[PDB]
């Protein structure tokens, strides 16, 4: 897997791949690695497929219960901490998950939290999780800046996930893109790598290691 | 082991143990709470048997649940200690799991839930305690004043009193609290609170506690001399009206 | 089943009163008088032994005054066995606090713990409350010298001077008459002995019928449980007996 | 199932704990038993009231050893006393000897039995014990001691006392006959004289039980070779010794 | 004072447990059930009150089996009898599991007796409202037992309980007096049918259905079997001839 | 009367008054009838309504493809008992690959109900159940009472005014026992029986519930317009 | 009478504590519900005990899930446990099945909790609160259920609970038809509330809410309820 | 009132339930006595079979607790079998845990401790039985130890229990005052059985057949119960006396 999330002037950009692997076997190329917890809360998935899917669906249940009890949208901090305390209850048991809770609330603004099965919980502006996190980190850091346009930031997330899908064997499939604004999250399409690679190679002029 | 149903229904639809807990609340010290435009004042009556009592070490009626939320009560003081401990633990737990202090309404609902649970569990009697919970929600300047009964009911109030002779104080408050114009200054709110207490407190000051709650975790208990200043102002203005 | 025999010790009266708490207070009202007085530089505890005889050993007797730690003591009024149960629990809690924080337990914290233990019996469990009232005399760095009382209800209060047991009204009136704030510990000893002699039911006040203790000050606090000889000496010194 | 999870001993409106007073009443109807503390030992005595003359008196032993230096006698309901002595012997080991390697002081064992009795006056679904005990013991740092333990769990140290039917009369006798210069033999003599008034029937070694906490008895130790192991101070007097001391009254 | 009969396990001033006697009252109001120990086995019989003809005949069985060799019939509260039989089945199962051999009839009787008697030691439970005639064949021969709500059980040459328990008992005694050498298995079956028909007279208002089982060393090889088919009709005809 | 405080007290007569009061709770319940032939078994249930705006309460509960029940009395206790019966049938199917015999289901209900008539705290169940089922022994109809007594019958009725339907079935026994292989006629006989137990009412589409089980017919419940043909 | 058990039958075949709790529910605020084909409407009497009490903090209509709302009457403190149980049941069913829970199933779970009392630990007494559970699912459409502490629940085209329930039920029986519209139901609920209320009905002592298949469960704010009250006044004035 | 129903103290310091259990011990109207020989202990009991439908061999109040301890019970047979099963269990557990056969007096003390528990805990009723244990202890010789519902227990030179208890007691007292020894100076256990039967016939004033008696004999390392034929042999040999 390769998931990334970064916040900038225009909000939050979330970009994931879609490949699930059972070893060297490509189990799937069409895995939804973003859970839509609510109109203002997204969760990325990296690690055990079952662990991530199950516990983020459960996190969505917990956030719904919080809305019902407190008549208020749960904060990103509170949701990330719910998931963190849950996985820490299972620390050492063998859970493997690396998630990012991304959201906007009127209280804290736009917020990105990194949570993992280790129990680590970090607040940050840029995060890349998964086996291909280093590849995406390279491109993203080399082309990141706070005052990016929404178009430029969407394309930067897409290109970083593409670079990771290219170099990392266990990442690939299709880039799933999301833009989180003050009004909530907006889906920006599923872009298959099999065509996006050639499109970017032609328009950008990069990927000169490849024949084409 | 002991699970006998102590709080059960009567043929007229009453839970007599809860009503007797309300009776115990009626014989407790009087407590009053008044919402200002930007503050909440909690006043409390002390008993007149303070001859030889050590006011330095004796427990005060207004206990602080969190930096921003305070609680006063009426009834049996020991039950109040149990409730206050539970409320403080829950406030710290909410800080720990939500990374945000409790709202006054959430703390009130938790205390009321404990009290309700005690009217429904076998082998246990209800709390002989009613509470006034006051404060400001985190990052908010709107005052909050809530009241909980032994039954588990809780509700918000612009101003409210519980305890002995609280009907007189309630009539005074209903007469002299305008929803259109709440006490703007802190001084006006404290003045209204000490007046409400003086209607039933026949000893005057030194038998009055006053705690002011201002936003952003500002909580201050008035010394006896400031209360005496307010009481003397009330006595001077008493001849006027 | 057995529900017919359950006296229901933790219920309310229609007036909002706990039956068993009221009856245990009435029980304690017949217990030997105990007095605590807090001077500016010490605390004094005195108590009269209800159990009296020529054949009762006094040297090895501890009925009314008990050590909780090295800085806190209690005067007991009521059931001595319930008192010993609560005193054991209080000693354990003080030593727990010491092991946890490496500091001596502040007096109010210990008093509040013991009062919570008392109150528990009046709300759940269906058991009778403890028929014992306590006068806690203690010292800590935060508040200095402290004097508290605790009754079977679980309620506890703080006093400059206080009495529990028999003739509490007379003793309280006498203390309110003769108490001054700036007095020293020896004057408090005298006042406690005078109140016990004026409120006793026996003919004269002797050393064999009372227990005495002082928590005083070297920069340290010393806790002294008075021996029968020391009691006799302080009695002849305050002019209550001769020789 | 056990639905008795509530106190059977509650405060009456007058303040009395009715069951404790009734257990004290049951004690007052018990056979007279007394204890007298001397300067070199303690003596505890009682009457061996046997219901049938076919019953063997030796099996009905009212004086019971608790530790080699602590013994006990009672007045009240025999079986309660028997289960109490069993609990006391057990707690002497579990709560002390297995922790400190030495037997407990008399006051501490007395407080443990008092705790048991107080539990009996407050635990759910139980009556108080119907006995009053006299515990006579010796420890190194308190010397000799005699304590009385009541159904309420209250215990007090006595120079000498008595409990049971003849309690008042026996105590008056002891008050007018005891002094702090008393010897163990003089105390045994006074105990016999006090029992003689509380026993109307035959008065011999066979009908009375008498034991002492005096000096250590190396012959009653069972083994030799440990100079620190002095021997037991508790010794139950035989019928023959009682008769020898009775003939000289 | 009064109120001694309000709670179970409470001794009355004459030393009685009135709740057990009220349970016995509940037993006496039950249908008649008898047991006859013969030379090499036991026979159990019971009257089933056919309240209406909507009852499916030959169904609604009352005689119960424990293990493969114990037969139990009871009079009183039928559900209490089923509960007691379930407990006895657990006892027999545990006994077989530990000691391999099927539980002897006296051992099983003591299991049931301790259970029933324990139900008279606490005020939190009600005594059993059944009397039970049970038995069978073990390595020591045939055994018949009757067990009371008090927990009292005894070994009987013949037993009867229920409404028509009086008449039945008398008839049983006549058997014991007429042939002291004993009855055979089939003879005991026919005689049990006769005794049930005779004891039905105390309930002659409603029609009844006879139910017979037996455990014989020779006729059933020590196993418990319901008397059905030709032998049951033969016993019914013998009863019809004995009543007229 | 001091003997009706709980189920652990026998009266001097030998009676269990709490069990009798549970039976009286049944008698206050709405009427339901059950009957059977040699190939089928039918439950007819007149479900009561609180008023004209109310819903006629669910009165027939399915326990397995071959077994079900109708209730008269406290609906919650019937829920508890039906859930227990469902779990027992499920246990039979899962552990033994075996459809639970109706007689065994009646025995299990009898024991479950008896457990509440001998222990302090808690009460007997305030419901009566008519249990129909087709198993390896054919069709079966059982009547269950809170006392624990379960009895197998060709037909019966329970609830208010049930004696009318009881006597009707007592007279019609030889007729409906022979309705083998024609479910509609058996249902019509059951509906006539339940009609015999009406005083100031008449069966309509809203207040009628039917349940059928048989040889080649799994336990099916008809509610609403499905029962209109039998009115 | 304490001389019996909480799970004790009356000679008439009723549970004493259940009937007494129903008597307690009779003393609560009025709660009315009307189920139509355009939604379900729930209204409650807030009933302030003093002018100082902020009437906004009287939550007698709660949201169980986006398609299920609830109105309580009686000892409303007892409602809290049931409301949390029902919210947890709905969210847990959505978790286990990726779908909305059926309204009858939610009500059945609440009532399963309701009779879990007595003397392995249970609550000591029945609830002293009755519930009107309104909702919509695709199987049975719009539904309104009445849930008693007896563990029993019923379905109603319209139902009134609390103080003055008799006359309210009579009015509902007379004025309800199958072709009732949502706004008509709102006006009828407000009318019956104003009739049985001991004070003049305004938006401060009466709360209105509805459930529509489109917009879920929404509680009417004070202004919409006040406009509906004015429209009801206008409707009643246009009568002879 | 209720102090007569559970094992709590009456105002006179009495436990009425224990006294009523003592009363219940005599419900069976059966007398029994126990005597000690030179090296044996004999227990005789009355054998009353009222119903002709009863199997007389199963009508018994004597129990073989262990291979060395016998127990005769005066009281209802349900409580009798309860106590007998408990005693068998305790004896087996004792032999297992301590490696030697349980002494008679130790078993008596165990059952007496359980009885005391029943008289002090309110949930359990006392057992309406009087238990007489007999054995030939390896350290005490012939031993008779009796336990009652009160929790009391004591050893006897000889004893008797039942309604006509006092008459047999008086006869035995007189015989032992005359004989000046505490046992029967007979070597064979048959002669001691004969003595016991003779003195019971003299004290009760009634003759006994072989179907009217139950005889249990305890000898060194054995306890058995005589058959009707062995009892008939004893009676026939008595005829010559
Ligand atoms: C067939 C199921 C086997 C499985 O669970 N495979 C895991 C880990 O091997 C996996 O597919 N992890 C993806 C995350 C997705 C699937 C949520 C990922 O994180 C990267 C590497 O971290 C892809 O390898
Ligand atoms: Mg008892």
């Amino acid at each position: 897997t390769t998931t990334l999330a970064f916040r900038f002037q225009g909000g939050i950009i979330v970009a994931v791949d879609s490949r699930a692997t059972a070893g060297n076997w490509v189990a799937s190329q069409t895995v939804k690695k973003v859970i839509e917890i609510n109109p203002f809360l997204l969760g990325t998935m990296a690690g055990g497929a079952a662990d991530c899917q199950f516990w983020e669906t459960w996190l969505g249940s917990q956030c719904r219960l919080h809305e019902l009890r407190e008549k208020e949208r749960i904060s990103v901090a509170a949701a990330s901490k719910i998931l963190s305390n849950l996985v820490y209850q299972y620390k050492g048991a063998g859970l493997s998950m690396g998630t990012m809770i991304c959201g906007y609330t009127r209280k804290e603004g736009p917020t990105i939290y990194y949570v993992d099965s280790d129990g680590t919980r970090l607040k940050g502006d840029i995060f890349c999780v998964g086996s291909g996190q280093t590849f995406a980190y390279g491109v993203l850091d080399s082309n990141y800046k706070w005052d990016l346009s929404v178009e430029d930031a969407l394309y930067l997330g897409k290109r970083s996930i593409l670079a990771a899908a290219h170099r990392d064997a266990y990442s690939g499939g299709s880039v799933n893109l999301y833009h989180v604004t003050e009004d909530g999250w907006i889906y920006h399409g599923n872009h298959d790598v099999g065509e996006l690679f050639w499109k970017v190679k032609e328009e950008e002029g990069s990927f000169n290691n490849v024949i084409g | 082991g002991y699970d006998r149903a102590l709080s059960i229904f009567s043929p007229d639809g009453h839970i007599f143990q809860v009503e007797y807990a309300l009776e115990a609340v009626k014989r407790g010290t009087c407590a009053v709470g008044v919402k200002g435009k930007n503050c909440v004042v909690l006043g409390c009556e002390r008993r007149s048997t303070l001859k030889l009592q050590d006011t330095r070490i004796t427990p005060s009626k207004v206990s602080k649940i969190d930096s921003h939320v305070v609680l006063s009560f009426s009834g049996l003081n020991a039950d109040s200690r149990i409730l206050i401990e539970k409320a403080r633990v829950e406030a710290q737990s909410h800080r720990l799991t939500l990374e945000d202090p409790v709202t006054v309404e959430y703390l009130t609902r938790y205390v009321a839930g404990v009290q309700q649970r005690y009217t429904q569990s076998g082998g246990v009697r209800p709390f002989g305690v009613s509470t006034l919970i006051a404060g400001f929600d985190p990052r908010d300047d709107e005052p909050k004043l809530y009241q909980t009964e032994p039954s588990g009911i809780y509700s918000s109030w612009s101003a409210q009193t519980i305890g002995r002779n609280s009907k007189t104080v309630r009539e005074f408050l209903e007469k002299n609290y305008d929803r259109k114009e709440p006490p703007a200054t802190v001084e006006e709110c404290v003045k209204l609170t000490v007046r409400s207490l003086l209607e039933v407190v026949q000893t005057g000051a030194k038998n009055i506690e006053i705690t002011v709650v201002k936003p952003d975790s500002d909580i201050v208990a008035l010394s006896s001399e400031e209360i005496n200043q307010y009481v003397t102002q009330i006595e001077q203005e008493k001849q006027e009206q | 089943g057995s529900r017919r025999y359950d006296s229901r010790t933790t219920i309310f009266s229609p007036e909002g009163r706990l039956y068993q708490v009221e009856y245990a207070l009435e029980s304690i009202s017949h217990a030997g008088t105990a007095i605590g007085i807090m001077a500016s530089d010490g605390i004094v505890l005195a108590a009269e032994r209800k159990v009296t005889s020529t054949l009762l050993e006094q040297d090895t007797s501890t009925e009314k005054l008990y050590k909780l730690n090295d800085k806190i003591a209690v005067a007991v009024a009521g059931l001595t066995a319930d008192a010993e149960i609560l005193i054991n629990t209080a000693r354990i809690h003080a030593q727990n606090y010491l092991k946890t924080y490496n500091e001596d337990i502040p007096v109010e914290i210990l008093v509040r713990r013991l009062s919570d233990i008392k109150q528990g019996y009046t709300q759940h469990g269906g058991l009778r409350p403890f028929g014992v009232s306590f006068i806690y005399a203690g010292y800590d760095d935060r508040y200095g010298y402290q004097l508290y009382t605790s009754n079977p209800s679980g309620n506890y209060t703080g006093w400059k001077a206080i009495s529990v047991g028999a003739n509490t009204s007379a003793a309280q009136t006498l203390l309110q008459m003769d108490y001054k704030d700036d007095m020293k510990v020896d004057d408090a000893i005298e006042l406690a002995l005078k109140t016990l002699s004026k409120t006793t039911d026996s003919s004269a006040l002797t050393y064999d019928r009372l227990e005495f203790a002082t928590i005083r000050k070297d920069g340290e606090v010393y806790q002294k449980i008075f021996k029968p000889q020391e009691i006799k000496d302080i009695l002849v010194k305050t002019g209550i007996t001769k020789k | 199932t056990d639905r008795y999870s509530f106190s059977l001993t509650t405060f009456s409106p007058s303040g009395k704990l009715g069951q404790i007073d009734y257990a004290l009443t049951a004690v007052k109807q018990g056979v007279t038993s007394l204890g007298i503390k001397a300067t070199n030992g303690v003596v505890i005595a009682t009457e061996k009231k046997s219901s049938s003359p076919l019953a063997m008196s030796e099996t009905l032993s009212k004086v019971s050893l608790l530790t080699p230096d602590i013994g006990a006698v009672y007045s009240g309901m025999g079986p309660d006393y028997r289960v109490l002595v069993d609990k006391s012997r057990k707690v002497a080991h579990t709560s002390y000897k297995r922790i400190y390697g030495e037997y407990p002081p008399t006051k501490l064992l007395v407080s443990e039995v008092a705790k048991i009795m107080q539990e009996a006056t407050q635990s759910g679904g139980v009556r108080p014990f119907g006995v009053s005990l006299l515990i006579a013991g010796h420890d190194e740092f308190n010397g000799f001691s005699l304590y009385q333990v009541d159904p309420s769990g209250s215990y007090f140290p006595w120079k000498a006392t008595a409990i049971g039917k003849g309690s008042v009369a026996a105590k008056t006798f002891l008050e007018k006959r005891w002094n702090d210069e008393l010897e163990l033999e003089d105390a045994i003599h006074i105990a016999l004289l006090t029992l003689k008034e509380s026993v109307e029937g035959e008065f011999n070694g066979d009908t009375i039980e008498l034991a002492i906490i005096g000096d250590e008895n190396p012959d009653l130790l069972g083994y030799t070779g440990i100079p620190t192991d002095k021997g037991p101070r508790f010794r139950k007097l035989t019928s023959q010794e009682i008769n020898d001391r009775l003939e000289a009254l | 004072g009064t109120g001694y009969d309000l709670s179970n396990s409470v001794f009355s001033p004459d030393g009685r447990n009135f709740q057990v006697e009220y349970a016995v009252k509940a037993v006496e109001n039950g249908t008649t059930s008898i047991g006859i120990k013969c030379n090499d086995g036991v026979v159990f019989a019971v009257e089933k009150l056919i309240t209406s003809k909507l009852l499916v005949p030959q169904k609604n069985v009352k005689i119960q089996v424990v293990d493969r060799h114990i037969g139990c019939v009871y009079s009183g509260l039928i559900p209490d009898g089923r509960h007691l039989v379930n407990r006895g089945r657990e006892e027999a199962a545990s006994f077989k599991k530990l000691y391999k051999t099927p539980i002897p009839i006296p051992a099983f009787a003591d299991r049931l007796g301790q259970y029933v008697q324990a139900h008279t030691l606490y005020n939190s439970v009600r005594p059993f409202g059944v009397s039970t005639i049970f038995g069978g064949v073990d390595k020591n021969g045939a055994h018949l037992y009757m067990l009371e709500p008090s927990g009292s059980y005894w070994g009987y040459k013949g037993a009867a309980t229920g409404k028509g328990r009086q008449s039945a008992k008398a008839e049983l005694e006549k058997l014991v007096d007429h042939h002291p050498e004993g009855l055979s298995a089939r003879e005991a079956v026919k005689q049990a049918a006769k005794i049930i028909y005779l004891a039905h007279e105390d309930n002659k208002e409603k029609d009844f259905e006879l139910e017979i089982s037996w455990c014989s060393l020779s006729e059933t090889n020590g196993l418990h079997k319901f008397v059905k088919g030709d032998l049951l009709q033969e016993a019914i005809d013998f009863a019809q001839k004995e009543i007229n | 009367n001091n003997y009706d405080g709980d189920t652990v007290t026998f009266s001097p007569t030998g009676r269990l008054f709490q069990v009798e009061y549970a039976l009286e709770a049944i008698k206050q319940g709405s009427v339901t009838v059950g009957l059977r032939s040699n190939t089928h078994a039918v439950l007819v249930a007149l479900k009561r309504n609180a008023d004209e705006l109310s819903s006629y309460q669910k009165k027939i509960i399915k326990c397995d493809e071959h077994m079900g029940l109708s209730l008269a009395g406290l609906a919650p206790d019937a829920r508890v008992l039906s859930n227990y019966l469902r779990q027992q049938c499920n246990y039979s199917s899962l552990v033994f690959n075996r459809k639970l015999a109706v007689e065994r289901a009646g025995h299990l209900l009898c024991d479950k109900a008896q457990k509440n008539t001998q222990s302090y705290g808690g009460r007997p169940y305030g419901v009566g159940l008519l249990i129909i089922g087709y198993d390896k022994s054919g069709a079966h109809l059982l009547e269950f009472q809170p006392s624990g007594n379960v009895t197998e019958l060709y037909g019966t009725a329970i609830g208010a005014r049930s004696q009318g339907a009881k006597t009707y079935l007592e007279r019609t026994l030889d007729t409906f026992i022979k309705i083998d292989g024609n479910p509609d006629e058996l249902i019509k006989a059951g509906v006539e029986a339940i009609s015999q137990s009406l005083r100031d009412e008449s069966l309509t589409v809203d207040n009628l519930s039917i349940a059928i089980v048989g040889k080649d017919t799994p336990f099916t419940i008809y509610d609403g317009e499905a029962v209109a043909k039998y009115i | 009478e304490y001389d019996r058990g909480v799970s004790t039958f009356s000679p008439e075949g009723r549970l004493f504590q259940v009937e007494y709790s129903l008597e307690a529910i009779k003393l609560g605020s009025t709660a009315i519900g009307i189920a139509t084909k355009e939604g379900v409407v729930l209204g409650v009497e807030k009933r302030a005990t003093s002018p100082l009490l902020e009437s906004d903090s009287i939550e007698k209509i709660v949201e169980i899930d986006r398609h299920i709302g609830c109105a309580m009457s009686g000892l409303t403190a007892d409602a809290r446990s049931m409301i949390e149980h029902a919210r947890t049941a709905a969210v847990t069913h959505n978790l286990y099945y990726d779908e909305d829970i059926n309204v009858e199933s939610l009500t059945q779970s609440v009532c399963d909790l309701a009779l879990r009392f007595g003397e392995e630990r249970l609550m000591s007494r029945p609830f002293g609160v009755a519930l009107l559970i309104a909702g919509h699912d695709a199987d049975d459409g719009y539904q309104l259920f009445h849930a008693e502490p007896s563990g029993t629940f019923y379905r109603y085209n319209a139902k009134a609970i609390g103080s003055g329930s008799e006359g309210a039920q009579a009015e509902l029986l007379n004025e309800w038809h199958s072709s009732l519209t949502l706004k008509e139901a709102e006006l009828l609920v407000l009318k019956i509330l104003k009739q049985v209320m001991e004070e003049k009905l305004d938006e401060n002592n009466a709360q209105l809410s509805c459930i529509t298949k489109q917009d879920g469960f929404k509680i009417y704010d004070n202004e919409k309820t006040a406009e509906l009250i004015k429209e009801l006044k206008e409707k009643e004035a246009a009568e002879s | 009132g209720y102090d007569r129903h559970i094992t709590i103290f009456s105002p006179e310091g009495r436990l009425y339930q224990v006294e009523y259990a003592f009363k219940a011990t005599n419900q069976t109207n059966i007398n029994s006595l126990a005597v000690r020989g030179k090296d044996c202990t004999v227990v005789i009991s009355q054998k009353k079979v009222p119903d002709k439908l009863l199997d007389p061999t199963t009508v018994s109040y004597i129990f073989c607790i262990s291979r060395t301890i016998g127990m005769v019970v005066n009281g209802p047979i349900p409580d009798a079998r309860n106590a007998a099963l408990r005693a068998k269990a305790e004896a087996a557990e004792f032999r297992y845990k301590y490696g030697y056969d349980m002494p008679c007096d130790v078993l008596a003390k165990r059952m007496a401790n359980l009885s005391q528990i029943y008289t002090q805990r309110a949930y359990m009723r006392p057992l309406g039985v009087i238990l007489t244990f007999v054995s030939v202890d390896e350290e005490l010789g012939p031993s008779i130890y009796k336990t009652d519902p009160a929790g009391y227990y004591v050893g006897y030179k000889a004893t008797a229990t039942g309604p006509k208890q006092q008459e047999i007691t008086t006869n035995l007292e007189n015989h032992f005052k005359k004989s000046k020894i505490d046992h029967i100076n007979e070597e064979s256990w048959e002669k001691v059985v004969e003595f016991a039967i003779t003195h019971m016939i003299d004290a009760l004033g009634t003759e006994f057949s072989k179907n009217d008696l139950e005889v249990g004999v305890a000898t060194k390392d054995k306890f058995f119960t005589l058959s009707a034929e062995n009892i008939e042999e004893r009676l026939v040999a008595i005829a010559e006396q």
